[PDB]
RNA sequence: ACAAUGCAAGGUUUGUAUUGGAAUGGUGGGAAUUUAAAACCUUCCCAGAGUAACAAUUGGAGGGCAAGUCUGGUGCCAGCAGCCGCGGUAAUUCCAGCUCCAAUAGCGUAUAUUAAAAUUGUUGCAGUUAAAACGCUCGUAGUUGAAUUUCAAAGAAUCAUUCUUUUUAAAAUCCGGAUUUGUUACUUUGAGUA
RNA sequence: AAGUUAAGGGAGUGAAGACGAUCAGAUACCGUCGUAAUCUUAACCAUAAACUAUGCCGACUAGGUGUUGGAUGAA
């Protein structure tokens, strides 16, 4: 784990056979269609997943549609401004900020706030680094909260 | 200016002075081959021993590598004029087995020695 | 020239004063069940011997011939 | 020189039931009596030898409660001078007796040391097959194949160890104490020992096993 | 984390025949690695080895006949001339009649001995005895 | 894991900390310190000449019991007082209260040698006529 | 140096005290030459060793370390001793004499330096307890960075191996044939260096 | 932890200090009392045998007895 002591290695492990297993019957175009739809609702990538795999028969899109779901919002064109990852971050981050201004005494969380901080600026570097952030883009305190939207 | 002749030390001392096996093993030779000092017996330890790191280097070296073919070659040469190696013995390998003897039996009191000439070594010394 | 010893299981090759390590010996049968003249011959190494593998090295080598009938 | 031989081993030697020492060897027989390596070296019949040496008489206190209590570690080298050597240590009230002591456990020691090449193979091995190491206390010691003439580059003591073993060109290293003389000396021989403990390319062949004594004379034992 | 993974295998196949094993699991397969395995098959040292093909970084599982002694990697791959090459093998492995010191060269993978027979010296891998 | 950066671009990193260690090193810093210069009174040199200002005792180390017979003296050059062990069995006396002494080391670099305490010296030289030669007595008798 | 006897030891020969003829430099003087002129070098001719006075020293002999528990003197004094130590009336250590040992026309002492030093550690140190893991985490530079992209195949020589030849895709170029295809590190050949 | 600064708080404990003993002496150990501190709030400090005296990430190697937290199966 990147800064706890943790050392876990719980993990989605996918299988051998990577061309579609016989059983799925959808079409690519509808389970695309299905995915914008999800997107539409207010999901995000890693739960539109979730639901594709629990509430409708298929296990990853990858193998169905040659894409993978970030490419195909991509394509359609409702792919957020600013990545998962580093949303849900700035989010935690946000969070932690006001009960630090609620809340002024608590030093763990002061201290996992810079951690969460620092894993910020590492994503958003290696965002940077790509282009799906633009390179004019610190994160800052005091705009984080409006960020996220 | 300074003169350009340039000038080289011949022997080497030991290192560990007060060996009493090697200081044992020098005073034979001595005796044997009529010699004045421990001196003579560095200087030809050193010359020997020369013709030794040459010899090893070239056997670093592969054969029908330019160097070892041509250095090696002349080395051997050189040793035969010596009259260290002869028919039998004129491989590169073999000029690593020099040892002490071989080189004194060819000083010229030794060979006088060995050619009737005087009675003993130090005679013909 | 001695030419030391191949320890039969993993041919590590056992020195003089090894000791530890044995040269098991079994001997034959022939149709009856009684004892043939022959006998088929296994060195083991003495670090095979602390490790307790030994008989497990023993058993495979037993495979590998068809002294006896289960591998493991 | 005659001895009832005790062990079964000592009894085969005792007639001529046993070739050589090298067969012993080769099957990993624990020789309990110093008499059976006598018998193999002899100046009579044998070719080389057996020359010794008290490389370290050393004094060794205990200190009871009537003062000081003085025993003498006597430490031996052994050596054919050609393939085997040995390394024997007594602990002794005398220093004779000790030494005495000293040559019995060198020559149960004693051990075949592999000569190897250095470069490629000419008449008659000379320095050690590849860099061994032995370890003994703090004192690690490498002694490194050499060319021919090369004598033995290394310590006194090293020397001497290595003249008996047989071995005529070598580099020595030493990491650690090697004041502590017992300690090199155990080092040296352990390194000498892992000679033919080593699997070379020349010996990945699988040549089937030779008989032990123990089974081609039981026999021959079965009338004692 | 991994860095070299070849380093990893390399060490792990050392443990195995420390042990006394015949099979060992080589973790993540690397095409590097399974050159070195190629080569040390060649001049004897190992035996079969069935690289297992998964999704993934493959696995090897490798067959050992009990004949090395070490095998090992050296980093820093060292950058070594032709005429370098003496010393560092002088340096490294026990005899000059035996081991093998592995170079990746401009010609593939190859050993010290293999090396000087081309020409080329190269970057320095690995060795066993 | 060695302690060391073995990367192959690692170079500045094994250079630095080996230059910033090397000044542990007593015999080093011995050497490369400036205070060497300033803080000896030979100033970088084998020998020095002094003229004598004392003639003294110096008792030993515990163990041993004598008294060791010195010559404080004053560098020519440098103007420095130090004490000098005079060798020899009677070799006090061979000098004089006021005599250009030539004295050298004790062997031990500036480490002061055996029985003396803090006496890191040796007259070997007075009036020019050799202290051992003195000593020996067969060779030469002191010119004045 | 050599040979005689005398003496010695060894399984007749080596070794070592009397003699005594041979050898020869050195040293002295002439030349020949040398050299700008001399001087040396070498060269020849006269001179010319037996205590071959034509005289070998230097530093050591407790250990480290080769060599004395030899003789007198000193008596925790003087002194020696790089270090450990020696000296308090047997000093194998001082001061001597004798004998021995080493290196020897050289041999000591000092200061510096290299090696010894894997005691600065790239090769190559150590860090529980010996000196040494920052109290802890984050962190910039720094160093380090999973796997993956043409794998392979066949023929001839040699003593399982070595060296060689041939083809297995795509694009541009040339009259179905034939021939170019990321950058740098790295490496190989060169070139050019007093 | 002590310590510092400033507000509160102030029971017990209790550096200082005071006696009582103890002892040749006792400015200590034992006892009685007893400020500072201990407590909170808001700052400083930035050190401890801050000790697993074991830097962190990684791979491998060997079994068993457990134990905290989940998951899987079967009784
Ligand atoms: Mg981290
Ligand atoms: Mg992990
Ligand atoms: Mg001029
Ligand atoms: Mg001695
Ligand atoms: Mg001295
Ligand atoms: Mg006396
Ligand atoms: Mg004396
Ligand atoms: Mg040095
Ligand atoms: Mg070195
Ligand atoms: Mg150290
Ligand atoms: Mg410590
Ligand atoms: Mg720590
Ligand atoms: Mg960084
Ligand atoms: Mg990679
Ligand atoms: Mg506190
Ligand atoms: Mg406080
Ligand atoms: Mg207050
Ligand atoms: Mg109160
Ligand atoms: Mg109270
Ligand atoms: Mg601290
Ligand atoms: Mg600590």
């Amino acid at each position: 784990r990147m800064y706890g002591k943790g050392k876990g290695i719980s993990s989605s492990t996918l299988p051998y056979k990577r061309k579609q297993p016989s059983w799925l019957k959808q079409k690519p175009s509808e389970i695309e269609d299905a995915i914008i739809k999800l997107a539409k609702k207010g999901q995000t990538p890693s739960q539109i997943g979730a639901t594709l795999r629990d509430n409708y028969g298929i296990p990853q899109v990858k193998s169905v549609t040659g894409n993978k779901i970030l490419r195909i919002l991509r394509a359609q064109g409702i792919a957020t401004t600013i990545p998962e990852d580093l949303y849900f971050l700035i989010k935690k981050a946000v969070s932690m900020r006001k009960h630090l201004e609620k809340n002024k005494k608590d030093k763990d969380c002061k201290f996992r706030l810079i951690l969460t901080e620092s894993k910020i600026h590492r994503i958003s570097r290696y965002y940077k680094r790509k282009k799906l952030l633009p390179s004019n883009w610190k994160y800052q305190s005091s705009t984080a909260s409006a960020l996220i939207a | 200016p300074k003169s350009y002749r340039n000038y080289s030390k011949t022997a080497r001392n030991p290192k560990r002075p007060f060996e009493k096996e090697r200081l044992d093993q020098e005073l034979k030779l001595i005796g044997e081959y009529g010699l004045k000092n421990k001196r003579e017996i560095w200087r030809v330890q050193y010359l020997l021993a020369k013709i030794r790191s040459a010899a090893r280097y070239l056997l670093t070296l592969d054969e029908k590598s330019s160097k070892r073919i041509f250095q090696g070659e002349a080395l051997l040469r050189r040793m035969v004029r010596q009259g260290l190696l002869g028919e039998n013995e004129e491989k590169l390998d073999y000029v690593l087995g020099l040892t002490l003897p071989k080189l004194l039996e060819r000083r010229l009191q030794t060979k006088v020695f060995k050619l009737g000439l005087a009675k003993s070594v130090h005679h013909a010394r | 020239i001695y030419i030391p010893r191949k320890c039969s299981a993993t041919s590590r090759l056992i020195p003089a004063k090894e000791h530890g390590a044995v040269q098991i010996n079994v001997g034959m049968v022939d149709a009856n069940g009684v004892y043939n003249g022959k006998t088929e011959t296994f060195a083991i190494s003495g670090h095979v011997r602390q490790n307790g593998e030994s008989d497990a090295c023993l058993n495979r080598l037993m495979y590998e011939k068809k002294l006896l009938s289960f591998q493991n | 020189k005659n001895w009832v031989p005790v062990t079964k081993l000592g009894r085969l030697v005792k007639e001529g039931k046993i070739v050589s020492i090298e067969e012993i060897y080769l099957h990993s027989l624990p020789i309990k009596e110093y008499q059976i390596i006598d018998y193999f070296f002899q100046p009579n019949e044998c070719s080389h030898p057996l020359k010794d040496d008290v490389v370290k008489i050393m004094p060794v206190q205990k200190q009871t409660r009537a003062g000081q209590r003085t025993r003498f570690k006597a430490f031996v080298a052994i050596g054919d001078g050609n393939g085997h050597c040995g390394l024997g240590v007594k602990c002794a009230k005398e220093v004779a007796t000790a030494i005495r002591g000293a040559i019995i456990s060198a020559k149960l020691s004693l051990i075949p040391v592999r000569r190897g090449y250095w470069g490629n193979k000419i008449g008659d091995p000379h320095t050690v097959p590849m860099k061994v190491s032995g370890k003994c206390g703090s004192v690690r010691i490498r002694l490194v194949p050499a060319p021919r003439g090369t004598q033995i580059v290394g310590a006194p003591t090293t020397k001497k160890m290595l003249n008996f073993a047989g071995i005529k060109d070598c580099f020595s290293s030493s990491c650690g104490k090697t004041k502590t003389k017992g300690n090199f000396l155990r080092a040296i021989f352990n390194a000498l020992s892992k000679t033919y403990g080593y699997l070379t390319p020349d010996l990945w062949k699988v040549t089937n096993f030779d008989k032990s004594p123990y089974e081609e004379w039981s026999d021959f034992l079965e009338t004692y | 984390v991994r860095m070299s993974v070849l380093a990893d295998c390399l060490k792990t196949i050392n443990n195995a025949e420390k042990r006394g094993r015949r099979q060992v699991l080589i973790r993540p397969s690397s095409k590097v690695v399974i050159k070195f395995l190629q080569y040390m098959q060649k001049k004897g040292y190992i035996g079969s080895f069935e690289i297992v093909d998964d999704h993934r970084s493959g696995k090897i599982v490798v067959n050992l006949l009990g004949r090395i002694n070490k095998c090992a990697v050296i980093s820093p791959r060292y950058d070594v001339k032709l005429d370098e090459i003496e010393k560092i093998i002088t340096s490294i492995l026990p005899s000059r009649l035996f081991g093998h010191l592995i170079l990746t060269t401009p010609y593939g993978i190859m050993d010290h001995e293999e090396a000087r027979r081309k020409h080329t010296g190269g970057k320095v891998l690995g060795f066993f005895f | 894991g060695s302690g060391k950066p073995s990367g192959l671009r690692a170079a500045r990193k094994l250079r630095i900390r080996r230059r910033t260690q090397r000044w542990a090193d007593k015999s080093y810093k011995k050497s490369h310190l400036g205070t060497r210069w300033k803080s000896n009174p030979f100033r970088g040199s084998s020998h020095a000449k002094g003229i004598v200002v004392e003639k003294v005792a110096i008792e030993a180390k515990q163990p041993n019991s004598a008294y060791r017979k010195c010559v404080r003296v004053q560098l020519i050059k440098n103007g420095k007082k130090i004490t000098a062990f005079v060798p020899g069995d009677g070799c006090l006396n061979f000098i004089d209260e006021n005599d250009e002494v030539l004295v050298s080391g004790f062997g031990r670099s500036g480490h002061s040698v055996g029985d003396l305490p803090g006496v890191k010296f040796k007259v070997v030289k007075v009036a020019r006529v050799s202290l051992l030669a003195l000593f020996k007595e067969k060779k030469e008798k002191p010119r004045s």
